[PDB]
């Protein structure tokens, strides 16, 4: 019944901005660390942001460089990631991810099917 | 010493990894030192994370007269010649207002006698300094700067580093003036002039034919102390590439190797080299299966801390090590006159612990 | 003064075992590799075992498939092929060879029938 859900792909100009979703049905992200993870063209997933449950703050990876927001709304039961001043390099098939721990770590519980996200410039 | 021989095991096919990197490219590496700094680093990971490293080091440090044995395995190899001969050192460093597990410091204390070391890392340079003035205090300032903490910035969570350095007078030194300068034979076909050592003694020796038919020439020099040793590995045939043993190559078939020589009267002719490297750990190790640890928000390190997530920036060893001359009744000299054995072509070298089976160094020398 | 004699083959049934063996002299055993060939009519000869003379370090012919183990005994001055889950394409004459390159030699074979 847990099923997770994204949504919010699509093409970008490089420079251009983009909102992803994650609704989450069976279950509430505030008790679950939270992730969005990436695989691009000839390339291995690869984690991009982190919600932990620990406190709610939230975690990035290097090549984010303070461009990406992640957030959850308590009221909707979704996760948002906030997509700034994207590149070519940004392009990849993003997913979500949750887990029963205080922090994001492998393995996860859940993982959405998947979006695609194309910044053609 | 059952971690004597699973540690040596496990740094060896590490080495394995690094020669396989570098073809055509001297060496210099610490099974022992490798496998050393990831016993510490089991006891910050959790979950996969730890399977990952347990599995490939085939031991748990939690397990009960594990953590003992590592603190008298390493006061067996140092305890019996120091001074300014032998020098090693692990360190984990960690972001320094991280919230850690409670009871973490402490536990890390009884098991290993030091701290994990706290740095606030967007003080980029003095974190720098910091790391790199604990590998230079600690190695007797003996090895040069770490060229990978360049990659150390604000954003650097976790990173952890392995430094060794040895300089060791042989059992019995080798005479001086048969010092001179010979033809080495590269790997390439093209030759260089270097000087090599020559001494005439009885040699604990054994040949090693492979099973295509390639045979090779296994030759132990004991340190002073009687209780360290160097072995020197070399194919006859100068066609036959340093590879071929490199990639057949274990801590075990070594002790084979020792277990089936024999003292036989020779004129050994060996080159004096210094050999110095930084090895990036990441890709021998993720070979290896230890992938999560490397990476952003797989990583399981809640051991050390369930407040934030953490994954290691940076995994280094540097070993540095120096072959010379220098050593410390009735001694009666040779009648005949012995066989030779001319090291002039790319060579395999092992520093053993002959009591443990410990795997301290192993290195290849494609130009010396 | 060089001999190789092999021995251990036959008749067997397919799903059967058998153990070659071949006895050897006249050269230093302990520092020369040893190996297992095969050969039939029509065919060329094909490596299918062989090892060090120290560490137990060995090597296969593709279609062996980790069903024959290869031994050696350095005192006894012998080398052993171990043959399980035989089947009719493994019907050959069975030759061991003992190499320390440049030198070579080899014995007279044993006939391993399967079916």
């Amino acid at each position: 019944q847990v099923q997770l859900v994204e949504s919010g792909g699509g093409l970008v100009q490089a420079g251009g901005s983009l909102r992803l979703s994650c609704a989450a049905s069976g279950f509430t992200f505030d008790d679950y660390s939270i992730a969005w993870f990436r695989q691009a063209p000839g390339k291995e997933r690869e984690g991009v942001s982190c919600i932990s449950s620990s406190d709610g703050s939230a975690y990035y990876a290097d090549s984010v460089k303070g461009r990406f927001t992640i957030s959850s709304d308590n009221a909707k039961n979704t996760v948002y990631l906030q997509m700034n001043s994207l590149k070519p390099e940004d392009t990849a098939v993003y997913y979500c991810a949750a887990v029963w721990a205080r922090v994001c770590r492998n393995p996860y519980d859940y993982w959405g099917q998947g979006t695609q996200v194309t910044v053609s410039s | 010493s059952y971690v004597a021989h699973l540690a040596s095991d496990f740094g060896v096919r590490v080495f394995q990894q690094v020669a396989q990197a570098s073809k055509d490219r001297n060496v210099v590496f610490s099974p022992y030192g490798v496998a050393s700094v990831l016993a510490m680093l089991q006891l910050t990971t959790g979950g996969e994370t730890q399977q990952q490293i347990q599995a490939a080091m085939g031991f748990k440090i939690d397990d009960k007269g594990m953590a003992p044995a590592l603190r008298h395995l390493y006061k067996e190899l140092m305890g019996p010649w120091n001074k300014d001969e032998i020098s090693t050192t692990d360190a984990i460093f960690v972001q320094r207002d991280l919230k850690l597990v409670q009871g973490f410091m402490p536990h890390f204390f009884r098991l290993f006698r030091s701290t994990v070391k706290q740095v606030d890392f967007s003080e980029v340079e003095r974190a720098r300094f910091i790391i790199n003035d604990w590998v230079k205090t600690h190695t007797k300032g003996m090895i040069s700067h770490l060229l990978g903490t360049g990659a150390v910035d604000q954003l650097t969570r976790l990173v952890l580093v392995n430094a060794l350095y040895f300089n060791g007078q042989w059992k019995t030194p080798f005479p001086d003036s048969s010092t001179h300068r010979r033809l080495f034979h590269k790997s390439d076909g093209s030759t260089v002039s270097v000087p090599m050592m020559a001494q005439t003694n009885k040699f604990n020796y054994t040949e090693f034919t492979t099973p295509d038919g390639h045979y090779y020439d296994i030759l132990e020099l004991p340190y002073h102390g009687d209780t360290l040793s160097m072995f020197i590995a070399a194919p006859y045939e100068k066609e036959v590439p340093l590879s071929a043993l490199t990639n057949i190559l274990s801590a075990q078939l070594i002790s084979h190797w020792k277990g089936n020589m024999t003292r036989l009267p020779r004129l050994l002719v060996l080159p004096k080299f210094s050999l110095e490297t930084e090895v990036d750990l990441r890709k021998p190790l993720e070979n290896l299966g230890m992938t999560d640890m490397f990476r952003p928000f797989q990583a399981d390190f809640t051991s050390l801390s369930d407040q934030e997530p953490l994954h290691v920036a940076l995994a280094l060893q540097k070993v540095k090590i120096e072959v010379n001359e220098s050593g410390t009744a009735v001694i009666v000299s040779a009648r005949m006159a012995p066989e030779e054995i001319i090291i002039d072509r790319p060579f395999l070298f092992v520093v053993r612990h002959n009591p443990t089976g410990t795997v301290l160094f192993m290195g290849q020398v494609m130009e010396p | 003064q060089v001999q190789l004699v092999e021995s251990g083959g036959g008749l067997v049934q397919p799903g059967g075992r058998l153990r070659l063996s071949c006895a050897a002299s006249g050269f230093t055993f302990r520092t020369y590799a040893m190996q297992w060939y095969r050969q039939s009519p029509g065919t060329e000869r094909e490596l299918v075992a062989a090892i060090s003379n120290i560490g137990g370090v060995t090597d296969y012919g593709d279609s062996v498939k980790g069903r024959f183990t290869i031994s050696r005994d350095n005192a006894k001055t012998t080398v052993y092929l171990e043959m399980n889950s035989l089947k009719p394409e493994d019907t050959a004459t069975y030759y061991c060879s003992a190499v320390r390159l440049p030198q070579r030699y080899w014995g007279r074979g044993t006939q391993v029938t399967v079916s």
